[PDB]
């Protein structure tokens, strides 16, 4: 895994090179940051219980198909197996925000999924759809303007609904 | 690669379990230490030809024979005088790059695993590291909280050494 | 027990190595954020027994069949009545113990592990808890990073109950 | 594992009590001290190398029995071993330093260790010796008045000091 | 799926042997138990309406918060209602299943496995089907060694419950 | 494991001797007894759960010591396990009841137990307590007489309690 | 695994449905005739030993390349594989008579069965004749009408055939 | 010891689960089949002498040699006579215990288990017990159901000697 | 293939280490032992017909029944002669061959894998082999260390058949 | 793994045959020339050290890609891992040497190599030429006519050099 | 310790098997190797202080700066010189011991295992000792096979240091 | 383990001595006597069937109540155990010979053999019966002066025998 850190550093060893000042500016920029970044992970994962639990629900109302006898979120081994994969998508996207970089999701959770839901007959543009749920319901509980120092986080917003849709694209 | 955050996302994921306060404390801790750390990460960078060179001078003043013996792992040739201050360079650029990152991670993967074998197989001694190592440490120009997250990596490179 | 100590400890103990300056940034991390959690800790503490006591009445108010309905698992005798408020009890000294320690290890070990069986068994309902919680987050009196810091134990144990 | 908190904590859960003022003040004021407590752990283990080498000398010089042929430290694989064993003290003595309690040192490191060495052959007055010696440099490295912001660090070294006298005493 | 023949099976499978008496004498208890077994279904799923219908009243009459109370996990609405009646008609489907098949395999993996993780995720309490069940053995109208095979399943998962 | 059959086999096989008619005349007679045994174990597992959680809470109200802050029985932890032994023990006098033999018990549950205990800190005396509020419990509901062809089940109630019993004076 | 019962069961759990009252009837009817089913199981595997020997004699009769130096039977550990295949294959037939369902003999033996064989370069083509020649031994046992309460398995010895030759179809 | 009823509770107890209505059918199937196997073994031990003493006789008659033929694992001699039918006593004894036990188990551990190296070591073949098996199955007497008891244990016996 | 030269160096690979002197000594040892195993080698081969031929003739002296017999595992038939000839070569070439590889290698693999399942499922006696095995042992012609080798084979497949 | 003597049974056996007069004539001439290869085994292990070091040392001085930053040898680790691979197949082609058969080096060391290079990103090519140069040293070394009893191991070296050509073909 | 004879043991135990011919070909190799190796020990053995003391020369002649350069692991006081005297020594028994035991299993044992942490430890240089193995390689007066035994164990420690 | 060579080094390296003359020439001796260890090894071995059975057959006529129903042996499994002790013994007691040193038969075999037979029920005595009669079998055959070049193995047998002995002291 690497941070976004570590990512900097991995690209100038490759090169053999010292780090630039435009390099070093941009790091630093990224520690002056850090504290919206760290209100973003304790908000998102301070609610994840009902995140979750209210992105399913609206997902089985909207396709009635997945929990009718048959239906691939039927009896409850699917049902706490869909449930259990919404919280794992998004543990992992509120590892990457910590991080500042992607590698942590795409290589523990992303990859090979796709190929793990057509095995399955998992409907991933479904997967999807939770997954969209769960972006917007934390976006706007990461970005509440009440009970906090006020400020601009909106760079971050936009670095964290990347994420939820590369989780999204990666299983549809 | 082992960084504060890493390790803390690590730790997390080996129980299954989501981020919480311990490890979000453990990141403002490195977040707070950066400014420290990343003060002496541009020093070392900007006077790191001058370093390099001043250390290897200093181990060839310490082991003279390094300068006249015959044979390929010695700096008696050109050839060899290049390898070693190219060495020394990654040395510094390894310590450069722990700073950077926030800990050990950089200089573990890139330097310290291995290092006992290539030593051994080229004729390397550990010795000579070190006492260019020493030199950085002594010579880099920096004060307070700056020159002890400088030499908290350079000692560690010594200890990896020894 | 889980705290930001002993999961660097933990950390370089699991690789055999020493602690380096990744841990000991942890550490200091913790050492500043104590001021905040300390804070909150003494606060939760001073106003025990009146968070506890309107706790548990935002629980009959919300739920006013355990006030009426005959068993043991509700709070229509005296002797309901206190087991529920000694139950709300342990769960605030709970949260201010994982302020004092930095991390969530104290309510892991003495309330946690076994929450859903104990439950279960005694035909307790995780709602009736989380009712209380969320009474004392929105009435503690803190502001600023020490309300972040209540609240995140708070939370936590929600999340744990759901 | 406990630290200095965590030992709080679980005196007064097993009476199921709040703290009290005077135990909060107790934690607040090894908060205020710790930068001093980092330095120290900073110190020693940056030392690690050498308090090891030097202690370990000086022992084979002052018990030559060691390491004649037949004795306990005689053979690289004996003389390794007892390399080890110091360096493994000394780790876990750092790890009681950074956490403010012996219990990680008692219950990883000195519980069964005496019968260990009783079962061996191993000479544990000779490891108490080892231990001493790694104590006097440990302390006189931590306790460098140059280069460190000046300050009264004397309670924190007996604090030490007590850590390595309890793992000379469980050995011997 | 668990069942006395797959039992059977699976025992002389683990042990790399053929079939022997053993085996055999529990298939015959299976196919004379039959007899009680099928008599239970056909009755429970003749009279499946007016037991989940019955049932249903049931909990609303022991829990009348449960007809009132506002959020999507009750059954205040005509939704709710409609879930709670599919719920209650899922349970003694189960037990219908249980007792063609002879054992717990059918409720085992399609109702019991996760039930847990559901309940406490969607807040239904398992309090509210302990007392359908309840009903459904109270007023199933069977006598002899039929009503104990209904009961036994019953029982069954009014213990997964508790 | 042995069941009664089985035993009656080991005791034979040891003499080398084929079975006696007295030896034949008693296994018929459990054969001929066994209804009665299927329904006191379909009774006591159908009701289980409330044999547990009944004896358990007349338990704590009778010994609060036991849940009192610093109590063998709190914290979630320690309950929880306290409670797993009570259906642990209750499983395997219901094996013992289904064989005819207590060694399943003897062998499973029983032989070391008091050590364990002793071991723990846990009181053995107060399990001993819950066991006999179980035995009681059970045997009510074994023996009701409601809802069942009447007839004389006395000696199986003797049987019963001696197993529990047996498992009562095992763990004080 | 499934038997003929939870076949019936998985059926209608994914519709969502009770049974039909023909859906009772026909495992009513199973029921009834369960004593052939028990007789057929207990003759074939009473006979085991001398069913897998008389049809590899016969094979390798009719076969002699196999057991000829070179041959993919010759050497006695390719001789002891070959017989314990025969005695496998039979053992899961035997199983799926016992099921009505040929479920078990094709999850735990058959899958892949095929392409093992090819890897192996052993010819599936004559390990179908020895499951023939199994088959036929078998019915004529299962079906033989001395010493058994006369009545027509006719019904039961076409299914029996029919697993034999789904595992001879699914070697070749 | 493998009986229907020790097989019942292991399969239970490995599933760390009380005993299920699965369980309880296959103990009835063996009480129900008990009156069969129970018939079987009075008889077989009524007659064991005889039994006993005919198997015998028919080794000896298919296998003539075994009369003749010097060496002690032959019946050459008095005290070869004597291991022989005692032997076959041990068989005739086992299938009794099988016929009491419900199933396999008693065989299973008192001749079974070792049955190959001890036949191979003292150089008894298995062919001579097969002959002595045969003729108990032929002669013992049975019909009905008590005669498919004494069979199937016989015939375990033949195909455990294959 | 187990042989003096695979053994040693499966040694060493399991280790991971290059051949030492321990492992080429054991070869020497090998290629100096080659001569007296070579010359058993090309006489049993030379004389094999003859010794076959005898061989067979001594099991049937000491067996008679063997050839009068019925059954097809006997050699009663001009097939079963066939058979039981055919099986004395496979056992003398499978000494033949351990004498050229240096080791049990060739009878472990072709032959002693498997033999005791062969032997039991055909009912073929160990006893039968043995002889064959004793007549060769004595008729072989071999003296000195040529005898020694061929002996020490023949001896490991009688060990093989007790 | 077979050596020279068992490949001669294998191809005997899987034809039913005794050895013939030429095949024993060929593996008695095996034995005469036997001091031959263990001379030449012993020589090359002898200088195993520098055979690598000296061969690692002139490919990066024709190849100093592969030690620059970015390069497949750059970084200790990964060249710790290519000395470690000449070692590897060193080893592997002196117990070929041994053997007088390939088989060992092909199914312990070059199946599926080619491939692991492939997925790695190592420059198959490369390592040939690390290969042929151990090769032209080994058989220099081996065929030191200094301190050694005069004789003509011609057609020994030709098998030694085909082993090392097989070897590097396999990986190029 | 690994020896022809207790690898041959190890190997046959390894398998649960006596002892067979592959095994004792490998100790006969290793009983008429011996005449060599115990030819090598006795002359080493006899010549040891002078090819100790000249090796230890050897050592100063090629690094002439470990006579000078302070430091307590140079020999560059009397103690140090006799470390390295005494380190030679025990380099050369260990040769003498191989050649008694057959193997390499005493210096594996007493030396090698534990090396390269020692040699890093107290910064001892491999080369040193590689150069007075070369001295003693050059000049210990042996000749044919006895040179190749003694020469083995030489060039086995060389390759351990490199 | 150690064989009669590596105790000789054991012993000089832990006085940090060069061998002697004496112990040189004692190891010499060894080696020019090898032939006749080598005889006694491959004769024991190629009849260690017949020494396992013959002795076994002895003890139980001597010793019925092992037989009888209810003794140690009584049952195939006991009787194949008994016998199997009985190969292992004498495996590890022809180790011990071929090595020269009783250390492999002390380590691997009979260290806490005595009390693996007192937690069993086994009797030692009667194990201790079967190991003489192994032995004066064993060396008979070792000693047979027919069909070998002639010569004095006294001390060899004496040598043997006291292994023997060894063990037969271990287990009683
Ligand atoms: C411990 C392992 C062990 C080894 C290593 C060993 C080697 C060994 N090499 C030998 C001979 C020899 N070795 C060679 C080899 C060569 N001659 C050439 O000039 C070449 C350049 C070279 C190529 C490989 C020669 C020529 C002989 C004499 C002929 C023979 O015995 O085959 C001899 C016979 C004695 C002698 O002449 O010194 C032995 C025993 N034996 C051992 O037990």
């Amino acid at each position: 895994m690497l941070d976004a850190f570590a990512k900097v550093v991995a690209q100038a060893d490759a090169r053999g090179e010292f780090l630039t000042n435009a390099q070093f500016d941009a790091l630093s920029n990224l520690v002056k940051e850090g504290n919206k970044r760290l209100d973003a992970v304790n908000r998102i994962t301070s609610n994840a219980s009902t995140i979750v639990a209210n992105a399913a629900r609206a997902l089985f109302a909207e396709q009635p198909q997945l929990i009718q006898p048959g239906g691939n979120a039927y009896t409850n081994r699917r049902m706490a197996a869909c449930l259990r994969d919404m919280e794992i998508i998004l543990r992992y996207v509120t590892y990457a925000i910590l991080a500042g970089d992607s590698s942590v999701l795409d290589d523990r959770c992303l990859n090979g999924l796709r190929e793990t839901y057509q095995a399955l007959g998992t409907p991933g543009s479904s997967v999807a759809v939770a997954i969209q749920k769960m972006k917007d319901a934390a976006i706007a509980i990461a970005n509440d303007p009440n009970g906090i120092t006020p400020g601009d986080c909106s760079a971050l917003m936009s670095e964290i609904a990347g994420y939820f849709d590369r989780a999204a694209a990666a299983v549809a | 690669m082992k960084t504060p955050i890493t390790e803390a996302i690590a730790a997390a994921d080996t129980q299954g379990r989501f981020l919480s306060n311990t490890e979000l404390q453990a990141v403002d801790g490195r977040f707070k230490r950066a400014v420290a750390s990343m003060e002496a990460a541009r020093a070392l960078t900007n006077n790191a030809q001058s370093l390099i060179d001043g250390a290897a001078q200093a181990v060839y003043q310490k082991f003279p024979y390094t300068t006249t013996m015959q044979g390929s792992q010695y700096a008696s040739t050109p050839e060899g005088k290049a390898k070693c201050a190219r060495d020394i360079g990654y040395y510094l650029r390894m310590v450069t790059y722990c700073l950077v990152a926030g800990g050990t991670g950089p200089m573990d993967e890139y330097l310290i695993a291995g290092l006992s074998e290539i030593n051994s197989t080229f004729d390397l001694s550990p010795s000579w590291y070190i006492e260019a190592l020493k030199y950085i440490k002594a010579n880099h120009g920096l004060t307070g909280q700056a020159a002890v997250e400088a030499n908290a990596y350079i000692d560690y490179a010594i200890n990896a050494l020894s």
